[PDB]
């Protein structure tokens, strides 16, 4: 098909880091409700596939940040929401993959 | 005068940096200090838990 | 259709649409009115500003608050600053969206009901809907049962819930709130020769506050380092310059809401009332309530609110309790957070006042089982 090897390649490590996903471990913090990761290495090797650095992806799944009028503060989470967002974030990284895939078979198949 | 000026901030820039380095390097041993810190009161407040449960 | 949730509150209206994670609009509730001469001819400047236009050109208006301790006392400024909500911040037709708004317990009635009136003559939204701001908090903060402290701009109070159910003999409501914390600071600032008397200067004592203060968790203790070394002096910058140093009124200033003795009132702080209101409640729910201590406003934004009032509340407390407070980061916000959730519930569709039942029945309908 028309599309390159090395797209190949990035198609089979990007389902590799989705199933990377699964594995991370969070807990509850010292005296508090916040979510913290206790386990990295499989957050350091999923960065290192998806094209991240790891604490940067850590602490966006632990601390996002939400627009306010003109500000961004920051928004709690504990390991329920955390695991919810990265169980949404996979299945939304397969669906778009999936669906480019689909436009660049129409793109080959085009006349 | 521009010269003097730029003289005195190119001085503040020097001592700027110093107050800046002197940031970095206490901010990097502070938070190795808390990172031990909250190492030892998790490990404490499991074994108040400890304590009170065999009370 | 959707539903718009405006949280007015006293100093601050943020509002937006049902099913957003945050408000879209967030500006001071400030009317100004220009109040010098004016010779440039052509210049064809207006009468009064709202919101956040207001803020621009302080050294010029005289800023007015239309809310003072929840309270509205200033009807034509309210008005004025719905309509610039509504229109100018999220350009919207109130005429196709119902509305959600809120209030504080133990309020008077006509403030509720003079304030469905306005929504449904003046700006003639379909629906409207008027909601305590503590459960708001409490749906937002993912709960169904805790005694939740809200602390706003102008009334702090408790609300003791229990698996959804309130409990309202337990209510407190006191009128210590970061108004009267920002004229506290601006009153001891003149220990050390700073003063700000304009309405325009009340705002950089708030600024001041915002960035600078905290609550001490030994009082005494932080009194004696202030006075020992000098490590807790900081500077701040005014619009012009003369930076201002700032020594132990960096703690004083919030430490007004453990100790109401500082600007001459009777009540007792925020730590006792809510202890009061825990044992104002019920036995058989006292340790849920002690372990769901939530916490919401901008009042309770200090750093070290949280650790202090868990201090105060274990001393106050039996020994055998674990005493929990909750203190999201997102606290300023709670109220419009739940709100946005609840106006969403697909089951509160048949909660709303509806235009009709208002024409039916007056703007008595508001206290009514339509709440
Ligand atoms: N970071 C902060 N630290 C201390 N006080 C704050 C902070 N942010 C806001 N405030 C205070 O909170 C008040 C606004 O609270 P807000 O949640 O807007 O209540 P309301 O909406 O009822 O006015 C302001 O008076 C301000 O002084």
């Amino acid at each position: 098909l028309g599309f390159t090897s090395e797209e190949k390649n990035s198609m089979y490590k990007l389902t590799g880091a989705i199933m990377h996903f699964g594995n991370m471990k969070f807990k509850l913090k010292q005296r508090e409700e916040q979510a913290e990761p206790d386990g990295t290495e499989e957050a350091d090797k999923s960065a290192y596939l998806m094209g991240l650095n790891s604490a940067d992806l850590l602490k966006g799944l632990c601390h996002p940040r939400v627009k306010v009028g003109n500000e961004y503060v920051t928004k709690g989470q504990n390991v329920q929401q955390v695991i919810y967002a990265t169980g949404a974030l996979a299945k939304a990284v397969y669906e778009r993959m999936f669906n480019w895939m689909v436009t660049r078979i129409n793109a080959t198949l085009e006349t | 005068r521009a010269q003097e000026r730029l003289a005195t901030a190119l001085q503040k820039l020097e001592e700027a940096e110093k107050a800046a380095d002197e940031s970095e390097r206490g901010m990097k041993v502070i938070e190795s200090r808390a990172q031990k810190d909250e190492e030892k009161m998790e490990i404490q407040e499991i074994q108040l838990k400890e304590a009170k449960h065999i009370a | 259709t959707t539903a718009l949730v405006c949280d007015n509150g006293s100093g601050l209206v943020k509002a937006g649409f049902a099913g957003d994670d945050a408000p879209r609009a967030v500006f001071p509730s400030i009317v100004g009115r220009p109040r010098h001469q004016g010779v440039m001819v052509g210049m064809g400047q207006k009468d009064s500003y709202v919101g956040d236009e207001a803020q621009s050109k302080r050294g010029i208006l005289t800023l007015k608050y239309p809310i003072e301790h929840g309270i509205i006392t200033n009807w034509d400024d309210m008005e004025k600053i719905w309509h610039h909500t509504f229109y100018n911040e999220l350009r919207v037709a109130p005429e196709e969206h119902p509305t959600l708004l809120t209030e504080a317990p133990l309020n008077p009635k006509a403030n509720r009901e003079k304030m469905t009136q306005i929504m449904f003559e003046t700006f003639n939204v379909p629906a409207m809907y008027v909601a305590i701001q503590a459960v708001l908090s409490l749906y937002a903060s993912g709960r169904t049962t805790g005694i939740v402290l809200d602390s706003g701009d102008g009334v702090t109070h408790n609300v003791p819930i229990y698996e959804g159910y309130a409990l309202p003999h337990a209510i407190m409501r006191l009128d210590l709130a970061g108004r009267d914390l920002t004229d506290y600071l601006m009153k001891i600032l003149t220990e050390r020769g700073y003063s700000f008397v304009t309405t325009a200067e009340r705002e950089i004592v708030r600024d001041i506050k915002e960035k600078l203060c905290y609550v001490a968790l030994d009082f005494e203790n932080e009194m004696a380092t202030a006075a020992s070394s000098s490590s807790l002096e900081k500077s701040y910058e005014l619009p012009d310059g003369q930076v201002i140093t700032i020594g132990n009124e960096r703690f004083r200033c919030p430490e007004t809401l453990f100790q109401p003795s500082f600007i001459g009132m009777e009540s007792a702080g925020i730590h006792e009332t809510t202890y009061n209101s825990i044992m104002k409640c019920d036995i058989d729910i006292r340790k849920d309530l002690y372990a769901n201590n939530v916490l919401s406003g901008g009042t309770t934004m200090y750093p070290g609110i949280a650790d202090r009032m868990q201090k105060e509340i274990t001393a106050l407390a039996p020994s055998t309790m674990k005493i929990k407070i909750i203190a999201p980061p997102e606290r300023k916000y709670s109220v419009w957070i739940g709100g946005s959730i609840l106006a969403s519930l697909s089951t509160f569709q048949q909660m709303w006042i509806s235009k009709q039942e208002y024409d039916e029945a007056g703007p008595s309908i508001v206290h009514r089982k339509c709440f």
